[PDB]
């Protein structure tokens, strides 16, 4: 946010954790409304645009 | 036991150690090391509060944080539960942006708020409805995240009642403000009670083009969620004056109230865990430092936050994760652009704080209420026979129609409880015949003092000092023609005839 | 431990399980179902994508059946399409009218950046098919639409895929598509399973119950011309009397409602677990204990997955017909009051009689507590008074109405039309005061699915065409007078 950025990327770690890192930058990026993208993360709770606010992923 | 609080910095922004000085002589008992640690705040940030909260754990061990936020950034709670879920430090926020509900939190994590959820407004707001005799009522949505649950519920609740509600079309407006479909659905609307569900921005939209359908006036009833009741000085030029929202109590339970309630839910929940068995939890290593694995052998005082009280506050918070036992007031605008305050929610009671609903002013340039007749009767045999409304299914019997009166409770005692019950019989059919085919509302009550009526010392008492005195509108009963009557108030042709009759019988 | 839903699954007729869990969970089932011999013949199994990979994979039965996506665990696909649709988005939205900056620095600006709200909303729609997944355009939701899954088959620990669905488009492979057991058919899903068991409840000439005979079978009668009477052994409650020692002792059964049962067991070939019902009521559905509308009695047991088909007088009515099947009307009754014939007093003309319209102290009468005339009654509002005299007077059943009625306790006594009659035909003491109103035609409902519904119609109406009912009300009830 530094840099003042436009929309975030997200993938999952090379060692799964089912969520691990799109709960994160989900919430903060969310704080001001940046829109982020998924890229890999097809769990079904992200999906609720009233706890995650901005999320558009890319797999059903 | 050490905990720390932080404040909103905005209202009691002074005395630090007068928040410090609670239960001074004896707050709760004390067990082991109640102490406050409490800080201040300021503009929050996701960085700052994480920088703060993570420097303030690796401190004097900390425990349960009671959060105080002024502000209402909305998202804030959010980011709170993330950090209960990654340290297992209970947390609860009490006021401003803490306190609006998030739903489904992670069940790994506690963190409880102290506010109203969905289906308990929507429970308030039908209670208020059934309160009342209106059962009848269509409501608008936008599309905005939770009109899905919202929906489901009402659909749920209507027909699980025995109330019998007359429930109208659902409107879900596709696209906002384009008058494509949104007029003509705005348009089929010819009921009279609307419970629209929106954002506040959303909502002064929807009732600015609807004040020039006409679909506002002396009786038109909108409803909405404690959502668009937001700030308590932001009323727009939007609003009519008179409509009904409920919100979480803010002019009653004072912050200082609030904390102390918090403080001691804490610590009587530790003195249980400490009497459950003598192993006392440790706090975090730190949030900063290296990765964590889970090493609870159980749930340090998960299971210790239901089932408590406190000096007959009965705070209960649910499994979801919010009190089962809200202060919820519901409020009203005022004629002076106000916000006002009428009826409480103790128990499972209303305990409304009006027996008939005042017509309020929808508006400066509105037409006037020429449509509203004040009836009255007085009790005789034939003509009406009063009654008290059933428990079952508690607002009457779907044959007759509710007349409020005037009871005095005993004889010396001026007790006048406006009681409301529903009454039967005959004018009143001839009424209700009557309101039909000319398209009039009524509020109508019996009479006080004496009955029938009589010129007694020049001045008439009953349903005759009413109209005489233009106190009410029509005095339909059991009324005698009389010359002195007819000269004094203006009579109507008759529709049942009747005179002088002699009651004598045979006795064998 | 899962052993118990795997078995409360076993007793069921539907063959089609869609496990959808987690990985371990997946793992537990499915050792429990082939402890259980769940895995055989007829039991076509569809199972979700996660639940057939890691270590899921080593205790699978053969022949389960997975789905996939195709472009899955792959990021250099995914991060083209994505950077595509992203400056896509953004050349869009920069030829805009009023455009601020993103907020720079997360410590200190604390506002909300309006333009990020209305480039998620121009962002959520824009279609774009240059990219190596296939169209991407996403949905209202917030989600990616039309996608394709590879349907792999397992085949001897051989994952060989079968068709693919490109979106409402399922289109197969030529394979022999093994089910687990390696048949080769479109096996089944529902099934028979003819152990189905009635539930009835005592009352009339229509059900005729009495303790069963110590020898095992209750008697060996006859009739008019000598025929012996068709009876079975029914094992309902004896505890009528609250709070006594329930002990469901079986009871002699040999109704009429038994010989129509027969008959239609004869035309269809079934067996059946007959036992009678506890509580005992028409479905005079209540509310529960300050909390739903509940049902009660025969209706609510049916309702209940207990009772399979409910033969038993079953008069038509509204509230039991919003969820229910009714068949054929096999009877044609009424409902009709009767009084105590006296040994110049005139003949009430039922409800239509002003007298019986205005409750009076002098005339007190009850049919029951439990019965469709309370649930009729409550729909016409337009008596309120008799129905709350006939609420505080209420009765629980017709043989305890009738002896009331006897000694004059009661004053009058409505029911069906046939009962009526029948019990003034043996016992000619009392009257059949009353014409008849709101003939009921007796039906037979059943739950929404029944296999039988339309066979049981098609039997109930040829049995009338030909007249095999009149037989039976000549050979069993029509046959006394006084």
């Amino acid at each position: 946010i530094s840099s003042q950025v436009y929309a975030i990327l997200v993938s999952h770690p090379p060692t799964p954790n089912d969520h691990f890192t799109p709960t994160p930058v989900s919430y903060t990026a969310g704080f001001y409304r940046i829109p982020v993208l998924g890229l890999t993360t097809r769990m079904s709770i992200y999906s609720d645009k009233s706890i995650h606010l901005s999320f558009l992923r890319t797999v059903p | 036991l050490n905990i720390a609080v932080m404040l909103g910095h905005s209202h009691d922004v002074t005395e630090r150690e007068l928040r410090t000085l609670w239960g001074p002589e004896q707050a709760a008992g004390l067990p082991l090391d109640v102490n406050v640690v409490a800080l201040l705040m300021n503009r929050t940030d996701p960085k700052s509060l994480i920088t703060h909260v993570c420097d303030l754990m690796s401190g004097a061990r900390i425990h349960g944080l009671v959060f105080g936020d002024d502000t209402d950034q909305e998202a804030v709670a959010q980011m709170l539960d993330f950090i209960s879920s990654h340290t297992f430090v209970p947390i609860l926020g009490i006021h401003g942006g803490a306190s609006m509900i998030m739903a489904d939190k992670d069940p790994t994590s506690t963190f409880f708020q102290f506010g109203a959820s969905i289906q308990q407004q929507a429970t308030v707001m039908l209670k208020i409805m059934q309160d009342y005799d209106w059962h009848v009522f269509s409501l608008v949505t936008t599309i905005f995240p939770g009109y899905r649950e919202f929906i489901s519920f009402v659909k749920t609740t209507v027909d699980n009642s025995f109330v019998g509600w007359d429930m109208q079309n659902v409107i879900t407006l596709d696209t906002s403000f384009e008058d494509a479909k949104t007029q003509v659905q705005l348009k089929k609307i010819h009921s009279s009670v609307i419970l629209l569900y929106c954002s506040k921005d959303e909502a002064v939209l929807i009732l600015s083009e609807a004040r020039s359908l006409g679909l506002t006036g002396y009786d038109f009833f909108w409803i909405v969620p404690s959502l668009v009741s937001g700030n308590t000085e932001l009323i727009p030029k939007e609003f009519p004056s008179g409509l009904i929202s409920v919100s979480y109590d803010d002019w009653d339970y004072s912050l200082e109230a609030r904390v102390r309630d918090g403080i001691g839910i804490l610590t009587t929940a530790a003195s249980s865990m400490l009497e459950k068995f003598s192993y006392i939890p440790e706090a975090k290593a730190s949030c900063y430092g290296q990765m964590e694995r889970p090493e609870v052998p159980m749930h340090t005082l998960h299971p210790f936050m239901v089932n408590v009280t406190w000096d007959g506050k009965d705070l209960s918070f649910t499994e979801e994760g919010y009190q089962v036992h809200p202060r919820l007031v519901v409020i009203v605008l005022n004629k002076d652009r106000e916000w006002e305050k009428v009826g409480k929610w103790e128990n499972h009671t209303l305990s409304l704080r009006h027996a008939v609903w005042p017509r309020y002013k929808s508006f400066s340039d509105c037409e006037p209420d020429d449509n509203h007749l004040s009836i009255v009767t007085l009790e005789e045999a034939p003509f009406v026979i009063v009654e008290d409304i059933d428990p079952l299914t508690e607002t009457c019997v779907r044959n007759t129609v509710p007349c409020r009166k005037f009871v005095k409770i005993n004889n010396s005692t001026n007790e006048g409880m406006n009681v409301k019950k529903c009454c039967k019989g005959f004018c009143i059919d001839i009424l209700k015949k009557l309101s039909r085919t000319v398209k009039f509302t009524y509020d109508l009550y019996l009479v006080t003092n004496g009955k029938h009526g009589k010129k007694v010392n020049n001045v008439w008492n009953g349903m005759i000092g009413e109209v005489v005195y233009q106190r009410a509108v029509m005095a339909v009963g059991s009324l005698t023609i009389n010359e002195e009557r007819s000269e004094v108030v203006d009579f109507s042709v008759p529709f049942v005839e009747t005179g002088i009759s002699v009651m004598v019988s045979r006795s064998n | 431990n899962v052993t118990a839903l795997l078995m409360e699954a076993k007793e069921l007729e539907a063959r089609v399980i869609i496990l959808s869990a987690s990985e371990d969970d997946a793992a537990t089932v499915y050792r429990a179902a082939a402890m259980l011999n769940m895995t055989g013949s007829g039991y076509v199994w569809l199972v979700g994508e996660r639940e057939i990979s890691g270590n899921a994979l080593r205790y699978a039965p053969d022949g389960i059946l997975g789905l996939q996506l195709i472009n899955g665990k792959n990021e250099s696909a995914h991060i083209s399409d994505a950077v595509g649709v992203v400056a896509q988005a953004v050349h869009e939205l920069l030829e805009k009218e009023n455009i601020t900056d993103p907020p720079r620095g997360c410590v200190g600006n604390t506002n909300i950046w309006k333009t990020g709200p209305l480039f998620k909303r121009v962002l959520m729609s824009s279609k774009y098919a240059d990219g190596v997944t296939g169209r991407v355009e996403f949905n209202e939701d917030g989600d990616r639409k039309f996608a394709n899954y590879s349907i792999m088959n397992l085949q001897n620990r051989k994952l060989v895929q079968v068709g693919i669905y490109n979106g409402t488009h399922v289109i197969p492979n030529d394979r022999k598509i093994i089910w687990p057991g390696g048949e080769t058919e479109k096996p089944r899903g529902y099934q028979m399973s003819t152990r189905l068991k009635i539930v009835t409840i005592h009352q009339e000439p229509f059900v005729y119950v009495k303790p069963t005979l110590s020898d095992g079978t209750c008697k060996e009668e006859f009739t008019v011309n000598g025929d012996p009477v068709k009876k079975v052994i029914c094992t309902g409650p004896n505890d009528t009397s609250p709070g006594s020692p329930r002990h469901t002792v079986p009871q002699c059964c040999y109704g009429f409602c038994i010989d129509l049962l027969i008959k239609l067991a004869r035309t269809m070939n079934f067996t059946y677990e007959v036992h009678l019902v506890a509580d005992g009521k028409f479905g005079t559905q209540e509310r529960v204990n300050n909390s739903k509308k509940e049902w009660n009695g025969m209706m609510g047991e049916l309702l209940s997955g207990q009772a399979d088909m409910i033969v038993a007088p079953l008069t038509i009515n509204n509230e039991r017909a919003q969820y229910i099947e009714f068949s054929k009307p096999f009877k044609y009754q009424g409902l009709t009051i009767l009084v105590k014939k006296e040994i110049p007093e005139e003949r009430i003309t039922g409800i239509n009689d002003p007298r019986l319209r205005n409750p009076s102290d002098k005339f007190i009468y009850a049919t029951v507590k439990q019965s469709s005339v309370d649930i009729y009654f409550r729909r016409q509002v337009e008596l309120s008074t008799m129905y709350r005299h006939m609420e505080k007077h209420n009765y629980e059943s017709a043989a305890e109405a009738i002896q009331a009625v006897r000694d004059n306790k009661l004053h009058a006594f409505i029911w069906d039309s046939a009962v009526l009659e029948f019990e003034a035909s043996q016992k000619c003491d009392l009257v059949t005061t009353g014409e008849l109103f709101f003939r009921s035609g007796f039906g037979i409902g059943m739950r929404k699915d029944s296999p039988w519904k339309q066979n049981v119609s098609l039997s109930i109406l040829k049995s009338h065409e030909n007249g095999f009912m009149e037989d039976l009300d000549k050979t069993w009830v029509r046959y006394q007078e006084c």
